[PDB]
């Protein structure tokens, strides 16, 4: 994406030169009017978003109504072109420390581009314009760390609040600036942030219910994915992401279950057996009973061994675990520890 | 070989499986999802048997997820699938945030390394010989944050000072 530049004197100076000769008319004087207009170097001249008056739409239309007229009618085009490259660039370095959030980017946008509805220079067919913003946007990305982090802020903040239009189009100028922040990271951080927290919401002390884990997933899966999907682009049938995301959610469902697994097993049983034995479905690993016990007898004897409590409802709760964990574990080594 | 004169069969099997016999098998190759794909061939002058006499184990080298290496631009693929699978493992340590040295040298700001060079060198002068040698590397056929250099060197040129 290689762009020349051949400084602001010199093709001012090719374009007064070559609009006299050309059009043999002092419209250099509003030649120089067009230019200001166009520029937002000056606050003043430009359009400060107002629409030129009959005068600088005569001149386009003038300019926009045989082969050397063509030719230096065309080097008049790149010439111009490269007087806006000059002129946008220095404005927006003007401004670079300037930016803290999307929507100032947007706004310059929008303000560079005020001018290009009312005097067409960029082709159709080349999406020359769209090249220099993406450049404009990577360096953004990759200059300004104040601004990268307010991206995954803002990003953050609207995937939470479900504002999925304005995190696509987010995802879009991600996508199109090619920075050193990939939108895939950015996604699959907000997603995981989302069903920690949808998860946290909707089986938090909910332990009644048999088979949750397929309610919950089902019930998220038709609330978010397709909204998920569109996001990513990928089609809705992927197959082994749903499975990643079943995967994340009944480890989430373990990670939360072994928070809670003392107020499970003390107070909740026996109406909570029903989830014990699905948790027993899931635990595989030494780690999993090696931390499930730590904390269990953590908070047992945070609670139950205090001698300030009644000896006799101690031994009620305590056979209580006893029995939990026992339906629990078959094999009744955690009991064992337990009990040593 | 098929244990035949056939010519071959692809066979997907787990690691820690006995592979057939060491004069009948040609090549092989191991493929996943992270360390960098190692496959070797076996011709006429080098058997199995006399590349596995040393030992019966060969080594894989680690892909390294080092924050240089994406400077600017993601050359990895990055699928979704596996870039769940990667936080999903990561949590299970976790649950088992600033505090690697990786998000040190992004808060740092000096990810890229040539970006950061080039800004060194243009502080100050841009005598002509140093100023082709830059050139050069905003003309060069092939390399990564090239876009990054050629802004730089245009606010350098003409911009604000």
């Amino acid at each position: 994406q290689i762009t020349p530049t051949r400084d602001l004197k010199v093709i001012t100076d090719e374009l007064q030169t070559l609009s006299s000769y050309i059009f043999h008319t002092n419209i250099v004087d509003d030649l120089n009017s067009l230019l200001t207009w166009m520029s937002p170097n000056d606050a003043k001249s430009n359009h400060q978003l107002r629409p030129p008056s009959l005068r600088i739409k005569n001149i386009i239309k003038v300019l926009f109504p045989g082969n050397t007229n063509k030719e230096l009618q065309l080097q008049l085009f790149s010439t111009l072109k490269e007087f806006y490259i000059f002129q946008v660039r220095y404005h927006f370095f003007l401004h670079f420390n300037n930016i803290n959030y999307l929507k100032d980017i947007q706004r310059w946008e929008n303000y560079y581009e005020f001018p290009l509805r009312y005097v067409p220079i960029f082709d159709v067919n080349v999406n020359d314009w769209a090249l220099e913003l993406n450049s404009l946007r990577h360096y953004l990305l990759n200059r300004n760390i104040k601004f990268k982090n307010n991206l995954r802020t803002r990003l953050d903040k609207l995937i939470m609040d479900d504002d999925f239009d304005l995190a696509d189009n987010l995802i879009q100028w991600l996508k199109s600036a090619n920075g050193s922040l990939s939108s895939t990271e950015l996604i699959v951080n907000a997603l995981y942030s989302k069903i920690n927290k949808f998860c946290e919401d909707n089986m938090s002390r909910v332990w009644n219910k048999r088979f949750m884990i397929m309610e919950t997933f089902n019930k998220f899966i038709n609330q978010y994915w397709s909204q998920f999907s569109k996001l990513v682009g990928c089609p809705e049938d992927d197959h082994e992401l749903t499975t990643t995301v079943f995967n994340c959610f009944e480890s989430n469902f373990l990670r939360i279950r072994t928070n809670e697994i003392f107020d499970i097993c003390v107070l909740a049983y026996p109406d909570s057996k029903v989830t014990l034995l699905e948790l027993r479905k899931i635990m595989k690993d030494f780690k999993d009973y090696t931390n499930i016990v730590t904390t269990f007898l953590s908070d047992f004897k945070k609670y139950i061994l205090n001698p300030s409590v009644t000896t006799v409802d101690a031994l009620l709760r305590y056979v209580k675990t006893i029995k939990a964990f026992l339906v629990l574990d078959p094999t009744g080594r955690c009991l064992h520890s337990i009990t040593t | 070989e098929e244990d035949v004169e056939k010519e071959e069969v692809i066979r997907e099997i787990s690691t820690p499986c006995l592979l057939p016999d060491f004069s009948k098998i040609k090549s092989i190759r191991v493929k996943m999802h992270g360390y960098f794909p190692l496959e070797v061939n076996f011709t006429k002058d080098y058997s199995a048997s006399d590349f596995f006499s040393g030992g019966t184990i060969i080594y894989i080298q680690r892909k390294s997820e080092s924050v240089f290496e994406n400077k600017a631009s993601f050359r990895n693929v990055e699928d979704i699938h596996v870039a769940l699978k990667r936080k999903a493992a990561e949590s299970k340590n976790y649950s088992r945030g600033n505090t690697t040295s990786s998000q040190l040298v992004e808060s740092l700001g000096i990810q890229d390394l040539t970006m950061v060079e080039l800004d060194t060198l243009l502080s100050a002068a841009l005598t002509d010989s140093e100023s082709y040698n830059l050139g050069l590397l905003c003309s060069d056929k092939n390399s990564g944050d090239i876009l990054d250099c050629q802004l730089e060197l245009w606010y350098k040129s003409f911009g604000p000072h």
